[PDB]
């Protein structure tokens, strides 16, 4: 059991090289057990797989994109990477990093992928990065239903997705409010995260979003008080 | 010997 | 090589689901089903065309013919609504996914949708910035129509609405956001965002 973590998301111009890392936790990147893979899945398409590598040298490529990415492995940060040449808007995608486990003597493999990343999203864009305004969206009576009250944060004019937003560092977990971003005319994405806590709580409890936007670089983490 | 092709797919 | 699965399976609960996946090289490859929800990696529910891994409900199976495999859910809950992916291999070693089939299932429980319209915030009008967020979450089907009014009369201009889509709780959010001046916000007695969902209504409104 390894756990894999791939690089933060963010922008690529077109006709540059896309590169991302792999960091594992738990064993050895140089162990040849190991078939460290990539994936990939443009926004509301399937699933692609780009191929493998085994720290002996030994590779297996998608045959489309074999004279175009190269896999690799740091032994000091016990990393393997992605490097994908010439992108282009077709290459827009979340990137998984992923293994696939050959025991020696095994004779029974019933896992194509036995250990997996979470995905980070890569867009392939001209356009230039904006890190988010943020704004609270204080509770007051107009936003109280009965025992509770609903407030959030307002998530303003960014580029490019993804954005994440807790609430008071993770600990506040019931009551969040999930909702997808709105794309605007201007090419900037907004969006609004809402948690819902008991009206009681909001002289003495004090509530925060803590909104990470990678691909900027920027995180901030917003008061929200009671108007 | 079974390589990771010959484990998941050869029938 | 190509492996091809059908774009979509629309069945209601309860009903029997197949999808199939074909490809030349079956014969001689086996073939995994996964399944994939929100965009997460997939999980494998049937591996070597037939066989179910440990933890996965019965109801799921799967069966061979050669050319095609089948991956069939009997007794089909709204949890089963994900995309399912086939995987193979071509006979040169290549990992080929199938094109994926989106399953969808129809007729689940009705939920109205939970409104909540904010106005824009002290901090954004200091900034000479306007914006009312109007939320919509925790209803089902996603169809749903958004409208905004300023005083009693309708508004188009400066609105955003996103498409809505499913969230954690399989059920269905949205936003909408109406973008003004400060002068145009405190100038108006109110502004409303109404939605419309299954043919009713509900209208939240605010005023500065």
């Amino acid at each position: 059991q390894v756990q894999l973590q791939e690089s933060g998301p963010g922008l690529v111009q077109p006709s540059q090289t896309l590169t991302l890392t792999c960091t594992v936790s738990g064993d050895s990147i140089s162990n040849e057990d190991y078939h460290w893979t990539w994936i990939r899945q443009h926004p509301g398409k399937g699933l692609e797989w780009m191929g493998y590598l085994q720290y002996s040298g030994n590779t297996n490529y998608n045959p489309s994109l074999k004279s175009r990415m190269t896999i690799s492995v740091d032994t000091s940060k016990n990393q393997f990477s992605l490097r994908l040449n010439s992108v282009t808007a077709a290459d827009t995608a979340v990137y998984f990093c992923a293994t696939s486990i050959v025991l020696t003597g095994m004779s029974n493999k019933i896992q194509p992928f036995d250990y997996w990343g979470q995905g980070t999203l890569v867009t392939v864009s001209s356009a230039s990065t904006k890190g988010p305004s943020v704004f609270p969206l204080a509770p007051s009576s107009k936003s109280t239903s009965g025992g509770t009250a609903a407030l959030g944060c307002l998530v303003k004019d960014y580029f490019p997705e993804p954005v994440t937003v807790s609430w008071n560092s993770g600990a506040l977990t019931s009551g969040v409010h999930t909702f997808p971003a709105v794309l605007q005319s201007s090419g900037l994405y907004s969006l609004s995260s809402v948690v819902t806590v008991p009206s009681s709580s909001l002289g003495t409890q004090t509530y925060i979003c803590n909104v990470n936007h990678k691909p900027s670089n920027t995180k901030v983490d917003k008061r929200v008080e009671p108007k | 010997r079974s390589f990771i092709e010959d484990l998941l797919f050869n029938k | 090589y190509e492996l091809t699965q059908p774009p979509s399976v629309s069945v209601s609960p309860g009903q029997m689901a197949r999808i199939t996946c074909s490809g030349e090289a079956l014969p001689k490859k086996y073939a995994y089903w996964y399944q994939q929800k929100g965009g997460q990696f997939p999980v494998l529910v049937i591996y070597k065309d037939t066989e179910r891994p440990s933890g996965i409900p019965e109801r799921f199976s799967g069966s061979s013919s050669g050319t095609i495999v089948t991956l069939t859910i009997s007794g089909v809950q709204p949890e089963d609504e994900a995309d399912y992916y086939c995987l193979s291999a071509d006979t040169s070693g290549t990992w080929v996914f199938g094109g994926g089939t989106k399953l969808t299932v129809l007729g689940q429980p009705k939920a109205a949708p939970s409104v909540t319209l904010f106005p824009p915030s002290s901090e954004e009008l200091q900034a000479n910035k306007a914006t009312l967020v109007c939320l919509i979450s925790d209803f089902y089907p996603g169809a749903v129509t958004v409208a905004w009014k300023a005083d009693s009369s309708p508004v188009k201009a400066g609105v955003e609405t996103t498409t809505p889509s499913k969230q954690s709780n399989n059920k269905y959010a949205a936003s909408s956001y109406l973008s003004l001046t400060p002068e145009q916000w405190k100038s108006h007695r109110s502004y409303s965002c109404q939605v419309t969902h299954e043919g009713s209504t509900v209208e939240k409104t605010v005023a500065p």
